[PDB]
């Protein structure tokens, strides 16, 4: 299946956060969220926005570059991956595979554009590009969720 | 007191037997896959040391990876049960701090310590009773992370820190003036994500620059924000003994800038000179003699701190 | 003889035989494996007055199941038997599930994996356990094809039942037939390897 | 809630539920019921830190089984709950056996008795068991007849296997559906008595 | 020390609550058969009057008796112990009978010999100064009670045999016929009665125009001789002049007379019970053991052939 | 109710005990032995000789007329019953039936003949009759367990000249 792309040009930091909130508060359990973006793109600060939807502080979202995995246990459990410093594939094979068995918890993956083969086909892809020093562009791919894309285009239309 | 130490928090799997906290009877290291390796190492250990002799079993219960930790923690409790000896679950960060007092025998209990590494950046107070709390903490990236990712951005090899260290020696700091993201705040917290991106923006904008100049100016940014917040806290808590633990503590720029500030203001500053398998046993032994053992119902938590 | 057998592939399952005495324990609760397994093994051994060094073989469930569960499991056993190099009896979790059922015939065992995938084996239990299809990862569709093909009498899915008494019997059997191994020889059944590799092929097609 | 269930029809089966924690214990050995049942109930209650007075309901296997086993059982429960008049959930042992099987369908439960006679029942186990044939004594030949009539999928013969978890569930269910009894109302299943009379006739 | 006692050793079921000594707060019996059916009822009625939280010790007979009957009281008692979180005492029934001699007479000297003669029990036992006791004499065959009942049957007299034979022998002539005293003039304090029983059977098979009254008395005298000799002989060789009689056949007027005659001659104190209260007997025995802090483990099995 | 009869005549006490031993030591387990015989026929005495085969003392064999049932735990378990006093059928119905499920414990019932219907069809009947004052006659009814008949007829040879 082919996901509906929802483009967003020149978002501020808080606008980007708010979007992350809107998305995550609106999905059900057991979804994968692939964050694509190069260094400096708000991959991790997007997850700040995400944690708002699980009624936790933004302060506890921190880069998993070294920790490899952060889990935020809230209204829903968020698994925050950062594949930047991944050396051993077996972590995906075993550990990450074991998480994908969780049927009511969300996974977001910084640098999840690596190892394309691995992720479930119906994964939510999120791409972030640098517009200027204080603005970003994001395009969100969501596959055939009647309720999802509708709730997202609302904020797209709320520009 | 022969204490057996298991390490499955770090990338190397390790098993160490220590007598009285100061005598290595046996130290085995793999040199990753903990469940495959550990049994081999325990084999090798029990071939040399007789099992009856072990007095206490010790292993890390965090922080780290839930999966990596359980293997050591789980194995140690089984050893504890089978040997009929007590078990100690060691807090890894706590153990690092205690090794400052291990390196320096004649050290006063009230101390302030900066932990600056990859994925660890905090300021902690050590009380007189040797209890400790985290007072300052990074909200975004670690300092080490900033070194590694900025090095990448600059087009410099791994590892970020030592490479940026070396190239900055040929450069002029304060040539460019990057932001010090949390400096002059009512908090002892740190931010580095802002600094990291600021470098990127400069790399996108400017053209004529020297890499040496950018590196040294970024380094001096970091080393300013580290030095201020560390000495500010030491001041407001009336401690003039301050210790620098962790990977980026290696940084010669930081070492110099700390030394300068610690000659003007009359302060004692302590730096490190790490061994992993022993450090667990040493922490175990230390807790064993205070008779402070861990329950068998102890789960691993990967975000253990304080 | 003296046998301890355990499987943590799903729930905590412990069988312990001391000469003529067999005791079984199971635990279903919100507590994690790491919180409960050692605590019970300690208490059961105390109550029966049994040193670990007194055990003649220790069975351990290795077969397809939850990663965290199997890890706490295997590692616990590694610790118990390492000081005394007690023969280890590796126990295929599914096979124990099949054997745990009373009825005989064609049996299918299944466990959910990553959405749209399943761990799956099928056995003939008539006389002994004869493997019809070996444990492997299958797509939701491929499971239904297998069900139809093998027309199984018993289906065991999602919520598996393992009798600790069966775990012991098997360990004793394995001990008899000289099929036990050292604690440093254990190789788990990580079916979560296959699933990533199949996703790639069928994601491309 | 807090539930203690036990069946002594063959082996000693004890289930105990305290809030979110469900423990199952079984025993099979040389040691008699009287010398092993109370010992375990005591330790298990100590370990979970719960007084008997803290129990919501206590389930007991009464259904067809070994007389001296059932006696030790029911008595034990009578002792435990008498000081507090705790709701008692009488459990049919044969039903507990069938319900303990994982697979569904037509299930025959058959235990040996004296010289070519049997205790026997058969059920349908779709969601909960429905009784196809009520528990009663049969001859060796009458069992075989019953076997071919019903062509059972699962046959539980002689070595009947009861999961204590099942016992707990059933008690919980019986407490909910207001079908629990006092300790002074317990009526066992004395299937044995018949055997004598049926031999004559 | 509120001690709850349960009795399910044979026949009537019983529950009693007792205080420090003879301070009966509650004593319920079934007599006013089916233990498992009965016991709960009794425990109900007991807890209706006595608050359960008050009981300090729980005690029940662990033998001798019927494996099945015993298990009901034994098991229930342990359950009561477990729920009440109080200690449990498993009582010996023969020791309980003996104890009640000291209960029936408060001022009784510890060093004592005792004959126990009933259906299914015939023994001689010594009670020490510390109240410990061993069985020194014992029936190898039938009990004196049995002999009485079975011989009464042979004579075609209604049950129980003892009372009937007692009454009809009063009109009969003892030592009209002379049946053996099987174990008399031995080195031993042991009893046999099977030889006497069959003897009577042979006499009745070699029938005559004998009076039944005569046969009964002649049999009775035979038994009362062998009972008196071995009881007095022991008490002598042990240097005790206090001797107590317990059991059903202790009610035999012929034995009573012949003991009393022989205990007038030698200054000997003889103690018979009155011409019951089986629940309290257990409670007393419990309390006694409780005071010495001798409690029974929960792994305690019932054995039907408990003695000493 | 006719099966294989093995008549013996004018057996002394010790000859009768020796026969009991030779019967019981040849039992497999889980068999019922009904003792018929009038008062003092020598039933309890026969169980005295039965206990030899479970390597216990004869001294612990005593009439269970009042005790209802004695249990002798030896190389096997002997359930000595005495239904002389029995008044309530339920004891047979419940307590005795339960025991009959045991596959490898011997049961010997003084006065079993009183409740004739209750017993298994494959029961070993032993009838005893008093020949004289010191001698008794025993007959053993055994149905199809031809194994034991061989060992019991061997005894005959030891009694040849008595
Ligand atoms: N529109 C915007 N959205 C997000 N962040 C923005 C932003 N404009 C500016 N920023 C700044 O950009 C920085 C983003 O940092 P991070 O979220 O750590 C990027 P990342 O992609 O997670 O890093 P990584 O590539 O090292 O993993 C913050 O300092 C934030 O304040
Ligand atoms: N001489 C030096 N100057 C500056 N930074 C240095 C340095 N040597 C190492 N570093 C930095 O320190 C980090 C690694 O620190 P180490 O303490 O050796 C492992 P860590 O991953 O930081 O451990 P942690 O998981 O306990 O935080 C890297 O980011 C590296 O660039
Ligand atoms: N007046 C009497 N003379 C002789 N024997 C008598 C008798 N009154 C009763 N008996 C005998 O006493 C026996 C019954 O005793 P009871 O006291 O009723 C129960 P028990 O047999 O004593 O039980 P126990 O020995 O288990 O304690 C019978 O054998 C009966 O013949
Ligand atoms: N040849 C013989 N065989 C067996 N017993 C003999 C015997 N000759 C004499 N006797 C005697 O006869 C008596 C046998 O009686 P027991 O067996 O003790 C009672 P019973 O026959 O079991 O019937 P019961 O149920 O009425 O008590 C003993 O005194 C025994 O010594
Ligand atoms: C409907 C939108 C075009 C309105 C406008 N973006 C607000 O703000
Ligand atoms: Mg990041
Ligand atoms: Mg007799």
């Amino acid at each position: 299946q082919k996901m509906r792309h929802l483009r967003f040009e020149n978002l501020t930091e808080e606008q980007l956060k708010r979007l992350a909130k809107i998305l995550t508060e609106n999905l059900k359990g057991g979804e994968v969220v692939i964050l694509s973006g190069n260094l400096g793109a708000g991959k991790t600060t997007f997850v700040k926005g995400m944690i708002r939807a699980i009624g936790l502080d933004e302060k506890m979202v921190k880069s998993p570059t070294f920790t490899l995995m952060n889990v935020y246990p809230g209204l829903k459990t968020i698994y925050h991956l950062d594949l930047y410093r991944l050396q051993d594939t077996d972590f995906l094979s075993l550990d990450v595979e074991d998480i994908l068995e969780d049927e009511d918890g969300i996974m977001v993956v910084e640098w999840g554009d690596l190892f394309d083969g691995f992720w479930p086909e119906d994964s939510i892809k999120v791409k972030i590009e640098i517009a200027d020093e204080s603005h970003r562009n994001v395009e969100i791919l969501i596959p055939e969720e009647v309720n999802f894309l509708v709730e997202k285009i609302e904020r797209y239309r709320k520009e | 007191m022969r204490v057996l130490g298991i390490e499955t928090s770090c990338d190397e799997t390790a098993v160490a037997v220590l007598d009285d906290g100061k005598n290595v009877v046996v130290n085995f290291t793999v040199s990753r896959h903990h469940l495959k390796n550990l049994p081999i190492l325990l084999k090798k250990a029990f071939e040399k040391v007789p099992p009856e002799t072990v007095d206490v079993v010790a292993a890390t219960y965090g922080p780290g990876l839930i999966g990596a930790l359980l293997v050591g923690l789980s194995a140690a409790k089984g050893l504890a049960i089978s040997l009929e000896k007590p078990f100690v679950g060691v807090n890894h960060v706590e153990a690092h701090v205690q090794a400052v007092f291990l390196a320096n025998p004649d050290l006063k209990p009230p101390l302030v310590v900066l932990m600056v590494s990859g994925g660890h950046t905090q300021l902690m107070k050590v009380d007189e009773d040797y209890s400790m709390e985290v007072l300052g903490e990074t909200l975004d990236d670690s300092a080490g992370e900033a070194f590694d990712k900025v090095a990448r951005l600059l087009g410099l090899g791994y590892p970020g820190g030592p490479v940026i260290d070396r190239v900055a020696k040929k450069g002029d700091p304060e040539k460019y003036s990057f932001p010090r993201p949390m400096l002059d705040d009512d908090s002892y917290n740190f931010s580095f994500a802002g600094l990291k991106t600021s470098v990127l923006y400069f790399l996108q904008r400017e053209k004529g620059y020297k890499v040496e100049d950018v590196a040294a100016s970024f380094q001096k940014a970091v080393v300013d924000i580290l030095v201020e917040k560390t000495f500010r806290l030491a001041r407001n808590l009336g401690i003039r003994k301050i210790a620098f633990v962790g990977g980026v503590a290696a940084n010669s720029m930081l070492r110099e800038e700390v030394r300068k500030r610690a000659e003007r203001w009359n302060y004692e500053v302590f730096f490190p000179p790490t061994d992993n398998a022993l450090m667990v046993a040493k922490a175990g032994y230390e807790k064993a003699k205070r008779g402070m053992f861990s329950p068998l119902s102890l789960n691993a938590d990967p975000n253990l701190n304080v | 003889m003296n046998v301890l057998a355990l499987d943590t592939s799903q729930r905590i399952r412990i069988g312990l035989r001391k000469g003529e005495d067999l005791f079984e324990i199971s635990y279903t609760g919100e507590k994690k494996h790491a919180e409960i397994l050692p605590v019970v093994v300690k208490k059961l051994l105390d109550e029966l007055d049994l040193k670990v060094k007194d055990l003649d073989v220790v069975g351990v469930g290795i077969g397809p199941g939850g990663l965290t569960g199997l890890r706490v499991g295997i590692a616990t056993v590694v610790g118990l038997v390492s000081p005394y190099d007690i023969p280890v009896a590796p126990l295929n979790s599914f096979e124990m599930t099949a054997k745990s059922c009373p009825a005989d015939g064609v049996v299918l065992v299944a466990r959910r994996a990553r959405k749209g995938y399943h761990y799956c084996a099928v056995y003939l239990k008539d006389k002994g356990l004869n493997p019809l299809k070996e444990p492997s990862v299958v797509s939701d569709e491929e499971l239904e094809e297998i069900t139809k093909e093998f027309s199984p009498k018993i289906v065991l899915k999602d919520d598996l039942l393992i009798s600790p008494a069966v775990l012991v019997e098997e360990s004793e059997r394995l001990f008899r037939e000289k099929k036990t191994i050292h604690y440093y020889e254990i190789e788990p059944l990580y079916l979560q390897k296959s699933i990533a590799e199949l996703n790639w092929e069928k994601k491309k097609r």
